[PDB]
């Protein structure tokens, strides 16, 4: 008779219907991804349209239940997740205009070509040409030309589209009882109704700023080292005092510094740990790789893989007659079916990727024991963190020599340790200031602190102050440089990467302390540690039913994210960089420019 | 003074209980409309059910599985239906949930065995097998051994439902989604429940009484129907009536008995001392 | 479905002094050339036995007596037939749908033995049709029970076809039955002796042998006899009239606990008996 009982009955009906409907939709999507044709795409589109109409109807039905009269936290969270009427509060014309803007921006980013000024008969595309030029080329002029062409041919076209997109998103957020679209994005970290575990929206910004201030010295030392190393490859292009140029970071936008490992390698006389040859001489296969991953997971203390996972997943390329997308993804069908779509080749990188995907599958199977609306990670960065901690624990030389890939007589030299730590730094800590600056710029452009005639001005000011990146040539208000990224031109959040980067190292330190392991943190292996397995399963089981702060306290012992585990992970590298930067000038000055 | 052998004779085991009719049934019923077949006036060989690895769960409540063939009952009820894999343990005395409260509930003093096996090879088809249904909503819990085939719209609120679905008006029966790609837990599991009932009526269903081989010209204790004696069994020259089982001498002592399998008369002589 | 029967003039019930008949085998023990004393439910050698007539006169009493008779401790049912008029019996307590009852009937093809809580009628009977077209009877209109529900026991025999024609002459068949209900078991005794009489069955001795032992935990208080009726073109009547009953008569004697001295011969068959009363 009460409203809570009616809400529980409606939630039961929804968990009954939406489960089967989403299972059919996921089956259609799996049949399309593993088999590209004209019928599978139509079936997937029909299933997706039916699922979207069902979600819209269920949301319009659930909006008739007040949220203030519900006293159960689970029912309240399910209703709050179901009553999310985001793209329906605006008018029909405004919604159609926003969808058209999103589609045209996605097409401009995807179908974006640039032709050479001397060869108009052959143009360059992003993925095959521009990434290759920005990654494997060393010529200053060629990289500068590619960067300017990408920022001009595509950046200038997305200026009015983004100017209208920000206004439409702000209107949608204000219609949903939010301050701005940045507030709507930060709402994913908001938890209420629990004493002591509450987390507001501005507290997220405060914690991110505090963690960045605490991590700034390590990034400054790494930037000084990278600058000193790049001064050799470019003698008269980079100054020892100023910031690094934008087109000399090994990436189209400077997000990941992984491609700079060949130039900033500490000791080039000792090769990196590569067990690909030892994997191909022992007659390994994708089946063997996934079997070894399952053995690792069952030694940690997690259950085995389901029989359907072995008799239904496509762990290898089907061939040339059948086309499939070779992007490693973990599939959660919903009705106890878990699969992995990956064109696994015999490589160490594919080994770590398989461990990551199996960690995703383990998280899915762990939270599968909860209602449909709660079958998700506690936050938008928990899944990737749980995958990356396994990928890191599987890449240790101890685990490799215990499996059989690495020779038991292989000695652990500190030079290889420094090289591995530097690679991990370039691939992890290099994107933290970039992520922070991008997310802060998006937050300040959604809130309204940046006028429309100062977007790229303040963007470059922040990228030169926060990050050590300076623009080569002056870009006026028509070169919408920020919108040249995939996540910003496709309406995707970006702080999730920073949060998952913190969470992975927090989880790693917690599971290493629970494993009774001594020494450095980067050499820690949790293969035969059932205590760490149970401590992690206590967090993977909660899923989305409990706040992410409670999950953190269950897995690491603290209700707030901390950057100290990340600094402890790079402590030997920190000492080595401080030793190698005695004569170099640590830091950067914003007055220098390549003009 | 030394009876070495121990012979046990009994009539042939005929008229077996139709267990293969309820176990190997082609079409099973839903959990809300479970069939209740009555088993009586037959010998129930429970050894073929226990000695079969096809059944996943063979839990017996209030009775031992080995001693099933050594007990008699008046009638046995076989409740057969299809249930989901993750809710098989709800079919047990003292369990709650959606099936144990709205579809099928066992009493706390239930005396019987629950048998279930995976049926993904039969009850699952590509595209979804929506032939099986289960009651999701009900105004109150079910009594032990109670059916509910009502199709009335469940009124979840104060607004009267005019026999149509809508806000706070949901249909009570919901269909299962049985796809062949579902993992363990969501796959269809055919489960049968054998309820043992003992009343004041004579026991009709018993266990198959085992029979041993005969032996002649040896001092052996015997048991044909209820005669527990000890002597030497030899072939006789008399003829009993077609209905008389055993006989006795003038001294009111067991003299002969007809074999329940060969219908032959065997003389009984006490082993001398 | 049930149809009552009219044009049945009531006559005072007759009684016939039974002879030494009624002795059966109380146990399955073999005895030879000995006199054993038993104390069980038996029938006295001389007692009042109710005589029920089933005849059809040519004009100026049509009797089709099949009333509901009590069942105190056991009944001795003797059938003097010439064309198999008696089809079976209906045992029970109230013959209603609230309590279970015993249905034993032979419909010329199978021996139906069902124990269910039927809904019987006042005049349950079977019928035959003297069809002159194919010179065959092919009995039909099985009017015994209307509503059958909650059956706990059922037994049918192999298909057969007994003689359904109406013989003319004397009673050339004698079927004796003794029904007992002790310890929840319904014991039935039977004995067939070819005789040739018109009425008041002759004196003799026939030891009734155990036929079946039906385990049914039901209370038996009253029972009714299932007879048959003949119908042809020369029968004035539409629904209740238009039938004739063949020459038949059955006897019912109640058992009483007494002591009997059974005399066995060299083959284990009871030859004589002595009643101590
Ligand atoms: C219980 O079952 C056993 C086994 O079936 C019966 O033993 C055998 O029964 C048959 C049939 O009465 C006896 O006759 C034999 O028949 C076969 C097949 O027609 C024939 O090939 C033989 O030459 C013989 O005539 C047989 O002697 C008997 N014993 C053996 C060792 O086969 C037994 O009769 C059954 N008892 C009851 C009470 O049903
Ligand atoms: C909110 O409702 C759920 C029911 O969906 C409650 O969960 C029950 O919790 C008790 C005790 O922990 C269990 O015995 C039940 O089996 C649970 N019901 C389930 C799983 O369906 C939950 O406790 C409620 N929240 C609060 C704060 O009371
Ligand atoms: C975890 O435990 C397993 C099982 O005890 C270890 O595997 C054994 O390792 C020893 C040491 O080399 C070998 O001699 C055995 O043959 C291994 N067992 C098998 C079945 O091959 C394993 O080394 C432990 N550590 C890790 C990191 O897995
Ligand atoms: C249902 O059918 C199966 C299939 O025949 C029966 O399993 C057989 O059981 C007998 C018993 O000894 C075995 O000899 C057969 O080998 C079994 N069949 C197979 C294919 O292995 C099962 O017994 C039947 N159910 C019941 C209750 O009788
Ligand atoms: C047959 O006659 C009887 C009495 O003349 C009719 O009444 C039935 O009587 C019996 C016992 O006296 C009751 O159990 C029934 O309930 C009575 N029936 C009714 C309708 O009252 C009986 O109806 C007649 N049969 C037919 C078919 O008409
Ligand atoms: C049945 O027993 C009685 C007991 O005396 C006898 O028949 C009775 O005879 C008198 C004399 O006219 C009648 O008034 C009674 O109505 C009769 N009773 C019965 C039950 O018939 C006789 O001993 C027995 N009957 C016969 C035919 O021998
Ligand atoms: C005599 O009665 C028996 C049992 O009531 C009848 O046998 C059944 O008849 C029905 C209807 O014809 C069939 O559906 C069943 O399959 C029969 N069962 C058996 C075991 O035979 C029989 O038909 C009746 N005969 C007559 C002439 O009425
Ligand atoms: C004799 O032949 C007749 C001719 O049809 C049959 O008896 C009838 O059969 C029809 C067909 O079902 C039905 O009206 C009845 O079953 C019978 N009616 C009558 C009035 O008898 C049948 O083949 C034979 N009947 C007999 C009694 O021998
Ligand atoms: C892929 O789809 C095509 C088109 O229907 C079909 O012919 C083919 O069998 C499919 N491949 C597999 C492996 O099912
Ligand atoms: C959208 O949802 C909010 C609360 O979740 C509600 O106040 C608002 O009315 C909804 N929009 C429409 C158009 O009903
Ligand atoms: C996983 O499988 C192995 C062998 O396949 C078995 O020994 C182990 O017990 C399993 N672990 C489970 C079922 O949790
Ligand atoms: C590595 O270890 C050797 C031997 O202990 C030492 O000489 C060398 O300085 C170390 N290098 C670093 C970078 O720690
Ligand atoms: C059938 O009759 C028996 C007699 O005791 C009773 O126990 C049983 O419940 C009845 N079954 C019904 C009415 O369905
Ligand atoms: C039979 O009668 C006895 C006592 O007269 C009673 O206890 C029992 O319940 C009765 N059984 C039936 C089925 O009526
Ligand atoms: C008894 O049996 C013998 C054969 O065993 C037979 O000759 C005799 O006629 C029988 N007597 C009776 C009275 O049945």
């Amino acid at each position: 008779s009460t409203i809570e009982e009616q809400a529980k009955t409606f939630l039961d009906k929804f968990n009954h219907e939406a489960e089967d409907l989403f299972y059919q939709s996921s089956l259609a999507s799996w049949n399309y991804n593993t088999n590209i044709t004209e019928e599978n795409v139509q079936n997937m589109n029909n299933a997706g349209d039916k699922w979207s109409a069902f979600l819209k109807e269920q949301s319009t039905l659930a909006q008739m239940y007040p949220l203030q009269e519900i006293q159960n936290l689970t029912v309240k969270l399910q209703l709050q997740a179901l009553q999310q009427n985001g793209s329906s509060v605006l008018s029909e014309d405004k919604s159609k205009r926003l969808n058209t803007i999103l589609n045209t921006m996605s097409t401009i980013y995807s179908t974006g070509k640039v032709c050479n000024p001397d060869n108009p008969q052959e143009c360059l595309l992003l993925e095959p040409g521009l990434n290759e030029i920005m990654a494997n080329s060393l010529d200053y002029n060629e990289r500068l030309w590619a960067w300017e062409s990408w920022r001009s041919e595509v950046g200038k076209q997305l200026r009015p589209l983004y100017e209208e997109y920000v206004v439409l998103k702000n209107e949608m957020a204000r219609a949903n009882h939010y301050e701005d679209y940045g507030d709507y994005w930060r709402g994913d970290y908001e938890v209420n109704g629990v004493d002591g575990y509450d987390y507001s929206r501005g507290q997220l910004i405060e914690d991110v700023e505090h963690t960045f201030e605490e991590i700034k010295p390590l990034y400054e030392h790494l930037h000084a080292y990278v600058r000193a190393k790049l001064m050799n490859a470019y003698p008269s292009y980079i100054s020892p005092i100023g910031c690094l140029p934008a087109h000399l970071l090994g990436d189209m936008w400077g997000r990941f510094w992984t491609n700079l490992y060949s130039l900033t390698v500490p000791f080039g006389q000792k090769p990196n740990i590569d067990v690909t040859d030892a994997m191909v001489d022992q007659a390994w296969d994708a089946q063997r790789i996934f079997k070894e991953a399952e053995k690792f997971f069952v030694s940690v203390g997690l259950p085995n893989m389901t029989q359907g996972f072995w008799e239904n997943s496509m762990l290898t390329d089907p061939g040339n007659v059948q086309k499939a997308v070779c992007h490693p993804t973990a599939w959660d069908l919903g009705k106890g079916d878990f699969r992995i779509l990956m064109c696994t080749k015999v490589t160490m990188d594919d080994f770590l990727t398989a461990h990551h995907e199996m960690g995703h599958i383990q998280y899915d199977m762990a939270y599968a024991a909860q209602p449909f609306l709660l079958r998700n990670g506690a936050n938008e960065g928990f899944h990737e963190a749980v995958g990356e901690i396994m990928s890191l624990s599987a890449a240790t030389p101890k685990h490799l020599k215990s499996i059989g890939l690495l020779s038991p007589d292989f000695q652990e030299d500190n030079e290889t340790e420094i090289n591995f730590l530097l690679k991990q730094a370039l691939t992890i800590v290099g994107t933290l200031p970039f992520t922070y600056m991008l997310e802060k710029w998006r937050w300040m452009v959604f809130k309204g602190e940046i006028p429309k005639d100062q977007w790229m001005k303040k963007w470059w000011e922040m990228k030169r102050e926060i990050v050590g990146v300076v623009e080569p040539v002056p870009h006026d208000e028509t070169y919408c440089d920020p919108a040249s990224l995939f996540h910003v031109s496709n309406d995707y959040s970006f702080i999730r990467y920073y949060t998952r980067t913190l969470y992975q190292f927090q989880f790693q330190e917690a599971l290493c302390q629970a494993a009774k392991h001594e020494g450095p943190l980067h050499k820690c292996d949790i293969s035969n540690s059932t205590e760490a397995g149970q401590k992690l399963f206590n967090m993977l089981r909660l899923g989305k039913s409990e706040p992410w702060t409670l999950a953190l306290e269950n897995v690491v012992g603290a209700k707030n994210m901390n950057v100290r585990p990340l600094l402890n992970y790079f402590e030997p590298l920190f000492t080595w960089l401080k030793d190698q930067n005695k004569n170099s000038f640590v830091g950067w000055s914003t007055d220098w420019s390549p003009y | 003074v030394q009876p070495t052998e121990s012979i046990v004779r009994f009539p042939n085991i005929t008229n077996l209980c139709p267990f293969g009719e309820v176990f190997n049934a082609t079409r099973f019923a839903s959990v809300y409309a479970w069939n209740r077949k009555r088993i009586s006036n037959c010998v129930a060989d429970y050894s073929v059910l226990y000695n079969s690895a096809s059944f996943s769960t063979f839990k017996c409540y209030g009775v031992s599985p080995t001693k099933l063939n050594d007990l008699c009952f008046t009638n046995v009820y076989a409740d057969s239906f299809v249930i989901r894999g993750d809710e098989v343990r709800q079919i047990a005395p003292g369990q709650t949930g959606k099936i144990a409260d709205y579809n099928y509930k066992l009493p706390d003093d239930f005396t019987g065995c629950v048998i279930a096996w995976n049926s993904n090879n039969l009850d699952s088809k590509v595209g979804g097998n929506y032939n099986y249904l289960y009651r999701l909503f009900r105004k109150s819990n079910l009594k032990p051994f109670e059916r509910d085939i009502s199709t009335e719209i469940y009124q979840a609120g104060s607004t009267p439902c005019n026999g149509v679905e809508g806000f706070n008006c949901y249909f009570p029966l919901q269909s299962y989604g049985f796809q062949p790609t579902n993992g363990v837990g969501y796959q269809p599991y055919r489960v049968v429940v054998l309820s043992f009932e003992l009343l004041h009526a004579p026991a009709t269903v018993c266990g198959p009484k085992k029979s041993t081989n005969l032996v002649k010209n040896k001092c052996v204790n015997f048991n044909f129907n209820g005669l527990t004696g000890t002597g030497v069994l030899t072939e006789s020259n008399k003829k009993f009536l077609p209905f008389q089982q055993f006989g006795r001498d003038i001294a009111d002592t067991t003299d002969a008995v007809r074999d329940p399998q060969t219908l032959e008369i065997l003389d009984i002589t006490p082993c001398s001392f």
